[PDB]
């Protein structure tokens, strides 16, 4: 009732507002046909919301979407008699126990990661649940979750989690978020095809069986592991998104396997060559650094790449890089690079990292207008080029690589004096046009 | 992952605005704002603002910075006038929210100096 709404609004001093279909961050009520209120929002309400609304709460006995969440509420005692709910959220709160959500029977959503759960036996009970969000908890077990069935969205990463096998009986899941864990066997992760989206992210994961049985998957985030052949992955070709981050890797042809793949983060290995990265026409991202690498020219057959992050590997010539123009960031520094001209024609340029390499010359980057950000620290030049005067950037001696800046560091400046070229852009063409003078 | 725009060297008194975007990755937002590192210091942080609308600020940038944000496009913007030069530091941008499924109260950006 409007009435109840209105008693709501006075005991918080909030401007309750009609409004549609319902979210987390939702503060208002929805209507229906007479007028009956079915989805109330209580947004950032307090701590002490819980125990001061449940009388007007189980006034109506129309209500079925709470939303109660970041409120950083310690005891839902109360959320007891309010049995005609679908959708509760209780995001990013104190909550420790979970035991009133018992009679509850009927729940269709369930919102609960930012909390302090430590057991979810209360929520065996809740029969036709479809989405849960337990993300960043201090749970270690789930056995509760097994008779739970319909389940589609699932989110338990960040716990202290080891055994998974009860999420074998769950057979409808569309999204698995789980990492952050202590996990080393996937083998439960077989019978589940219905999957979309894995996340097994920082886990002591060395050997990825089960997973060739997925293939629906588009988006498969697997870094900070132990992980040394990826093999499996040759098969499945429907990934737009795989990453691979830091582990322990030496082969990539059976990434040469996929075409569809967009962004390609392949960071901190032991890999050797990139040739079978010379068939995905359509990266768009690539992160290669620190990585063992020599040579770049199979790299010059994938001109809709847009980011190319190469830094800290052994690459000595850049000129099987001329090729590629739609090119917007480009970090290839802690390596052996001597001259910079074969990319005076990459005009789509935004931000470089050229630091750390034996370079002289830094004349030919001239051309590139567009960069908006250019970082040359800890190299062998001798003298500053006209146009490195020429772009809209400012001038720092600093260590740090900072974008819309021009950075040297630990440098044999000679001709330039390092404190006239630690003073500023305008200082630098000062005097250089004394010079010319 | 948070993408920062802006910084430079300004004169005393002058303004800068730094931009910050957040990856269409990155899904529920509730509090993102602004840190600094000062040379030999400690993050602390400039300014918060959540999706409600509550405004948490340093106590020493009081009435001096304002902080924007777009929910639509997940953005927040820091309107910086007056800078005195204490404020030579490099900004980093802090965000909560899901990637991927999971929950971190800290996302950080890379970082953009501000000189004085």
């Amino acid at each position: 009732d409007l009435d109840v709404i209105r008693q709501i609004e006075q005991e918080l001093g909030m401007q309750l507002e009609p409004v549609d279909k319902l979210k987390w961050y939702s503060k208002g009520y929805k209507l229906d046909k007479d007028q009956r209120v079915t989805a109330i929002g209580l947004y950032d309400c307090g701590s002490d919301t819980l125990d001061r609304i449940i009388q007007p709460l189980e006034s109506l006995k129309s209500l079925s979407e709470l939303s109660l969440s970041s409120n950083q509420i310690t005891d839902i005692s109360p959320l007891a008699s309010l049995n005609s709910l679908s959708m509760l959220w209780l995001d990013r709160n104190q909550i420790t126990d979970i035991a009133p959500l018992a009679s509850l029977n009927s729940l269709s959503m369930l919102w609960l990661f930012g909390n302090k759960i430590s057991d979810i036996a209360p929520l065996e009970s809740l029969k036709s649940l479809t989405e849960l969000q337990l993300s960043s908890n201090q749970i270690t077990d789930i056995a509760p979750l097994a008779s739970l069935k319909s389940l589609t969205e699932l989110s338990l990463s960040g716990n202290n989690i080891s055994d998974i096998a009860p999420l074998e009986s769950l057979k409808s899941l569309t999204e698995l978020s789980l990492s952050s864990n202590q996990i080393t066997d996937i083998a439960p992760l077989a019978s589940l095809k219905s999957l979309t989206e894995l996340s097994l992210s920082s886990n002591q994961i060395s050997d990825i069986a089960p997973l060739e049985s997925l293939k629906s998957l588009t988006e498969l985030q697997l870094s900070r592991n132990q992980i040394s052949d990826i093999a499996p992955l040759e098969s499945l070709k429907s990934l737009t998104e795989l990453q691979l981050s830091s582990n322990q890797i030496t082969d990539i042809a059976p990434l040469a396997s996929l075409k569809s793949l967009t962004e390609l983060q392949l960071s901190r290995n032991q890999i050797s060559d990139i040739a079978p990265l010379e068939s995905l026409n359509s990266l768009s991202k690539l992160w290669l650094n620190g990585n063992q690498i020599t040579d770049i020219a199979p790299l010059a057959s994938l001109n809709s790449l847009t980011e190319l992050e190469l830094s800290s590997n052994q690459i000595t010539d850049i000129a099987p890089l001329a090729s590629l123009k739609s090119l917007s960031t480009l970090w290839l520094s802690s390596n052996q690079i001597s001259d910079i001209a074969p990319l005076a024609s990459l005009e789509s340029l935004s931000e470089l990292s050229l630091s750390s390499n034996q370079i002289s010359d830094i004349s030919p980057l001239a051309s590139l207008n567009s960069l908006t950000g250019f970082d040359v620290r800890r190299n062998p030049i001798k003298r500053l080029p006209e146009t490195i005067t020429g772009f809209d950037m400012e001038i720092l001696w600093n260590d740090f690589s900072s974008s819309g800046f021009i950075t040297f560091f630990d440098n044999p400046l000679e001709s330039p004096p390092p404190e006239i070229v630690k003073q500023g852009k305008e200082a630098v063409r000062q005097y250089f046009q004394s010079i010319e003078e | 992952q948070l993408q920062e725009s802006g910084g430079g060297l300004v004169q005393p008194g002058g303004s800068l605005r730094l931009s910050c975007a957040a990856s269409g990755k990155l899904l529920s937002i509730n509090v993102m704002g602004w840190y600094r590192q000062a040379p030999g210091k400690q993050r602390e942080l400039v300014a918060s603002i959540t999706t409600g609308g509550r405004i948490n600020y340093a106590d020493s940038v009081k009435g001096r910075f304002t902080i924007t944000r777009d929910n639509a496009k997940n953005t927040v913007y820091l309107q910086m006038d007056s800078l005195k030069p204490e404020d030579t530091a490099v900004y980093y941008c802090n965000a909560d929210g899901i990637i991927a499924g999971l929950y971190q109260n800290d996302h950080w950006g890379q970082g953009t100096q501000v000189t004085v």
